[PDB]
Parts: C-alpha cells; structure tokens; sequence
C-alpha cells in the first residue's frame, strides 16, 4: 500500500533552555552578554510570542 | 689494502634520523683486475685522492664530536627553524567598537573602519617554545657523516674498534637489542 511518514517526538522530564548569551555557551554564573547591559544603562522591555 | 682503504660509507635512517651503521663502499670500485703496472699504480693514485679529499672535507664540514653516530643529539648542534615573528593585523579594535553597538547600531560587512580611527596590530613569536633535540634531518646528514676513511682497519683492542660501523649496534647499550 502506498505510504507517507510522520516525524514528531517527545522529550519529557526537562526544560527548554535559551541561555542569555552571544554564542549560547554556559560559561559560568554570569554571561558576557548578561553583564553587557551593565556596561550600558538601558532597562528596556521584551515581548515573547 | 690497509693503506688505501675503500671508505666506509654511512646509511641514512629516515625514521630516527641517526646513522644506520656504515658499510664498505662496494658500488664505485674500478675493475682494475685486467690491468698491468702502468694503471694499477694510477688507480691506487686515484683512491689515495678520495681518501684525502674525504679527510679535508671531514674537517671543514663535520661537527667535532667524540661519539660518531651518537644516539641523542644535543639541542645546539641541530639546525633549528627561527622564522620572523608573525605580524598579525588586527582588523577592528573592540575597545571602542562594543560602544558603537550598545549605542544601537548593528554592524555588518567586513581607515580600516570609519567609526573608529585607530587600528592596533600585534606581533608574536613564531618559533617553538623549546628547541629540538634527538635526531638530525636529511640535510644535516648531507652535511655531517661524510664517508669515514678508516686507515689500518680493525687493528686494535675490542671496544677500541668503531663499534657503530655494525648496522645493528645500540650506541648506549654495548649490545644489539636483538629479537628481544
């Protein structure tokens, strides 16, 4: 019989993580792009969808 | 025979870089056996020149050392490689470039840049951190290890012979590390 495939996953038990970084690298407690804003003084908002 | 010897030519080791034990020169001999007196005194007058050229070459060129065929060469007696220090042109000094992005301007592309007037460039050492020891190259074996002309051959005490002419002999063990 002719067929077609389906390709969804499931990854339970953990959390998605987006490290607030330049190259997304966990390089300690701080991040260089994390403490980049103290080099400025911005205090600006965000939107997520 | 003993007086005008056909010289011991060495053999090059490509892996270790040491001398692979020498051998009698058996591939340049004249076939003087079919010659009367007016040429066998001329042929022996030729070999007596290449046994004198090879002694006025061994003084001009080879490093004066005690152990011919040493197992571990020192650092200073081996040709090193010291090129020029690599002058690296840094494109954009980020001490005033990260301030430009934090002002709000995203950059793209890439004096050298128009927003900053300065451009520093550094140099660094291009040689190795330590000089090299233990084994000489091919061109060093071209330079040193001229064919050793061995007069009055094998004419002394055991141990007083050149034991490194044996192409199996460890120079710091007095022994062939053989099948074990």
């Amino acid at each position: 019989v002719p067929s077609l495939t389906q390709k969804k996953f499931l990854c339970d038990r953990t959390m998605w993580r987006i490290p607030f970084s330049s190259n997304f690298m966990s390089m300690g407690a701080l991040t260089d792009l994390g403490q980049n804003m103290l080099y400025a003084n911005s205090a600006h908002a965000l939107d997520m969808t | 025979s003993k007086e005008i010897p056909t010289p011991y030519m060495w053999s090059y080791q490509p892996q270790m870089g040491l001398a692979a034990g020498a051998s009698q020169d058996y591939s340049s001999r004249m076939n003087w056996l079919s010659a009367g007196p007016h040429m066998i005194g001329r042929v022996n007058g030729i070999r007596a020149t290449r046994n004198q050229i090879l002694l006025e070459q061994a003084a001009l060129t080879s490093t004066p050392r005690s152990q011919l065929n040493p197992p571990n060469w020192p650092a200073v007696q081996v040709y090193q490689e010291n090129p020029a220090p690599t002058t690296v042109l840094l494109p954009r000094d980020a001490e005033a470039e990260v301030q430009m992005t934090n002002s709000g301007a995203q950059l793209a592309g890439g004096g050298r840049s128009s927003f900053t007037p300065r451009q520093a460039y550094l140099t660094l050492q291009s040689s190795s951190s330590q000089p090299r020891s233990g084994g000489i190259g091919t061109l060093q074996f071209v330079e040193e290890f001229v064919p050793s002309v061995y007069f009055n051959p094998f004419s002394g005490a055991p141990g007083l012979y050149p034991d490194d002419f044996i192409p199996n002999y460890d120079a710091v063990s007095e022994s062939v590390d053989g099948y074990d």
